RNA sequence: AACUGCGAAUGGCUCAUUAAAUCAGUUAUGGUUCCUUUGGUCGCUCGCCACUUGGAUAACUGUGGUAAUUCUAGA
RNA sequence: AAUCCUGCUCAGUACGAGAGGAACCGCAGGUUCAGACAUUUGGUGUAUGUGCUUGGCUGAGGAGCCAAUGGGGCGAAGCU
């Protein structure tokens, strides 16, 4: 959730982050591809230089973060904007005419 | 910025009349002196600031900021009556008319800046108070003088002096 | 109430020009003083003489 | 959160998605993915297309005006008096349109005796 | 953004300027000739409902 | 002052693409690429905003055999738009100038890209419509 | 000022097109239409307002948008 | 193992009669190269995933199959 976002929902990705799990604990984000395929260890250093060009005195404040699927061509943030969009379907249809 | 009847009104008259033309040197300030003073004074004219006004009346010469052709301007404007009393000349009324002719500052131009001069009868000399005494305002002034030409000075650029130039005020 | 809208009813322009017009809108039954019951308009301005006149009832 | 588009199919398209496309006639549009882009570029009608916003809607998938009777013044008269006036008693009204009537043979009197 | 407002008993329509976007969601996105309530325009404009009759582009 | 950011370049030596202004040229045929350092067996490549060495084949015959310099305004490959936006126009388009910017041209045919646009202002004046 | 009725399909300019095409004479429309003008015809048909019906709509009062048009919106 | 260039500012400034016309700090980016990565765009695609479809074959439907991957559309993951 982004300061302008304000939405109810996590850093993972509607289906699951592909080839890894649910993201629980805390989590680093980072600008750009680090190397190694999906739950490798990574080992975070601080930095051996010093810092003072404008690119690392720089701010970041997000707006917004994808959570579509990335299992696919996903086109869904959260799972109650799919929910609103399709609306009801035949598996709910008939799991709430079993259920009443 | 009053219609042409005032303006054959005033023409009419020759006590008040003031023929001159401004002669430097190469970037000198000639045009922004002349478009400060279409601002202010002027029988039509108003207070624009975009850059160099009908002046540079070419295309080439706002491309390339240099004045090529000699452009005409006429100012009106009244003085006060204490300002009035310093003119010891033949004096008629507060009105005043300047034909200002603007010439070109160059050494090869030196025929329009004769062609202005014989027009005219007086001179306002524009001097750099950065540059001293060029060559160009040297040439222009013996032109003038041996034309029987009244010159009257203005150094310009006098902010370069105190900025630029860091010029304490005695030495200035 | 918000101000300015909601209060000082600005009365309509005109009155009934059409003779069953104007009997519909004062409820008159069969040619009770129809001719005179017209709205008598004012007219009044301060370099005159304020006067008042009738519209042409029509129908 | 830049500008929410919408493909031709329908569908939102969020930013980092998708594909714009810009024709030489000055319209631009903006597909979701390849398969919303080549039924574009082959030029299928999403009206014939199931899965399309515009088909649901066409389908019907998912699927009193005011009458007011206001009365107010009349400029050059007066707001009680009018209300009054159209409410006056039926004896008030009655004696109106006979005094008219009596007005009317009194007029019928002086016309004779004009005519005279 | 302007916004008159005119009521037929009354008349005396007056323009009202709002700059909040987030109390102008109750005319957005709708359609003209729908009755729509402008509570949201502040308490003194509870209990009051409208109906959109027209309106003009940024350009005229 | 803000330099352009690197687009998909898509149009090497030997493209040939519409010409989009009313000199009387039908298409211009990319020579070279100004800029261009190059590397061994590397085609020069221009995108949009990319000033170009071109040779009209089709056209009227006074600009011919001649070498023009050109512009491209619009690209057919898709490009990154430094926002996510990857656009790319229905063809492949360039207008003749010369060595100042100023375009041989008054008028321009269909849409121009924003980075073209921006960094030549004569062209982005004389553009119908930015996409 | 505005609605309504009429005019704006006449006149003026020019000769680009066009070679049985235009056009000139002749002739038919018993193969057609026709505001306007005139003359016929306008109680010839048996059928709870007629002492005369309804909703408006202008111009108009007021709120304006637009950089701009002989642009118009809202009540 | 990094490399080079351009734009802006300095500045139409210093210098120069003029025409012309820089530099250091700073800012924004690009070229060539290197190391990676697949969120996005593209490519592939026998998931032989899902439609379409030719010829034939299973009595017909349904469901399928064979034609050295029948052809073609769209395409997850992965690689790139
Ligand atoms: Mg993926
Ligand atoms: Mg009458
Ligand atoms: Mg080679
Ligand atoms: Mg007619
Ligand atoms: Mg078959
Ligand atoms: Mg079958
Ligand atoms: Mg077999
Ligand atoms: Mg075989
Ligand atoms: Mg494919």
């Amino acid at each position: 959730s982004t300061d302008y976002d304000l939405s109810d929902k996590s850093i993972n990705p509607l289906g699951g982050f592909v080839h890894y799990g649910e993201v629980t604990n805390d989590f680093v984000m980072l600008k750009g591809c680090v190397v190694g395929t999906k739950k490798r260890v990574l080992t975070l250093r601080k930095s051996l230089l010093v810092q003072t060009k404008r690119r690392a005195l720089e701010k970041i404040d997000l707006k917004f973060i994808d959570t579509t699927s990335k299992f696919g061509h996903g086109r869904f943030q959260t799972m109650e904007e799919k929910k609103a969009f399709m609306g009801p379907l035949k598996k709910d249809r008939i799991a709430k005419e079993e259920g009443a | 910025n009053f219609t042409v009847d005032q303006i054959r009104a005033i023409m009419d008259k020759k006590a008040n009349i003031r023929n001159m033309s401004v002669i430097a040197h190469v970037d000198h300030g000639k045009s922004t002196l002349t478009d400060s003073l279409v601002c202010k004074a002027g029988i039509i004219a108003s207070a624009r600031a975009g850059e160099t006004r009908f002046t540079d009346t070419r295309k080439d010469e706002q491309e390339r900021c240099i004045t090529i052709k000699s452009t005409a301007i006429s100012l009106f404007y009244e003085l006060s009556e204490n300002d009035l009393n310093f003119i010891k000349q033949s004096k008629d009324g507060a009105g005043f008319l300047i034909n200002l002719i603007d010439s070109p500052g160059h050494v090869d131009f030196s025929s329009e800046v004769t062609a202005a001069l014989r027009v005219t009868d007086g001179a306002l000399v524009v001097v750099d108070c950065v540059s001293g005494v060029c060559v160009q305002t040297e040439t222009v002034l013996r032109q003038a003088i041996a034309e029987r030409i009244k010159p009257v000075l203005m150094m310009n650029k006098m902010d370069r002096a105190l900025l630029e130039l860091q010029l304490e005020p005695e030495e200035l | 109430d918000i101000p300015g809208l909601t209060d000082t009813t600005v009365p309509r322009r005109l009155g009934p020009k059409r003779a069953s017009r104007i009997r519909k809108l004062f409820n008159l039954s069969k040619e009770d003083d129809v001719r005179q019951y017209v709205v008598r308009k004012p007219l009044n301005k301060e370099g005159k003489k304020p006067r008042t006149k009738a519209p042409k009832i029509q129908r | 959160m830049k500008v929410e588009l919408c493909s031709f199919s329908g569908y939102k398209i969020y930013p980092g998605h998708g594909r714009r496309y810009a024709r030489t006639d000055g319209k631009v549009f903006q597909f979701l993915n390849a398969k919303c882009e080549s039924a574009f570029l082959s030029k299928r009608n999403p009206r014939q297309i199931n899965w399309t916003v515009l088909y649901r809607r066409k389908h019907k998938k998912g699927q009193t005006r005011r009458a007011v009777k206001f009365q107010r013044a009349i400029t050059g008269a007066s707001l009680a008096d009018i209300m009054a006036k159209r409410n006056q008693k039926p004896e008030v009204r009655k004696a109106q349109r006979e005094q008219a009537i009596r007005a009317a043979k009194e007029a019928k009197k002086a016309k004779q005796a004009s005519k005279k | 953004m302007k916004l008159n407002i005119s009521f037929p008993a009354t008349g005396c329509q007056k323009l009202i300027e709002v700059d909040d976007e987030r109390k102008l969601r109750t005319f957005y996105e709708k359609r003209m000739a729908t009755e729509v309530a402008a509570d949201a325009l502040g308490e003194e404009w509870k209990g009051y409902v409208v109906r959109i009759s027209g309106g003009n582009d940024k350009q005229g | 002052s803000g330099a352009k950011f690197r687009i998909s370049l898509g149009l090497p030596v030997g493209a040939v693409i519409n010409c989009a202004d009313n000199t009387g040229a039908k298409n211009l045929y990319i020579i070279s690429v100004k800029g261009i350092k190059g590397r061994l067996n590397r085609l020069p490549a221009a995108g949009v905003g990319d000033m170009v060495m071109a040779t009209v084949k089709k056209g009227k015959p006074e600009l011919r055999k001649k070498v023009h310099p050109a512009v491209v305004i619009r690209q057919r490959k898709s490009y990154r738009r430094k926002d996510g936006v990857f656009l790319y126009f229905e063809d492949n388009a360039g207008v003749i100038v010369n060595n100042k910017g100023e375009m041989k041209g008054s008028a321009i045919t269909g849409p121009v890209a924003k980075e073209c646009a921006d960094l030549w202002p004569r062209i982005a004046s004389n553009a119908g419509s930015i996409a």
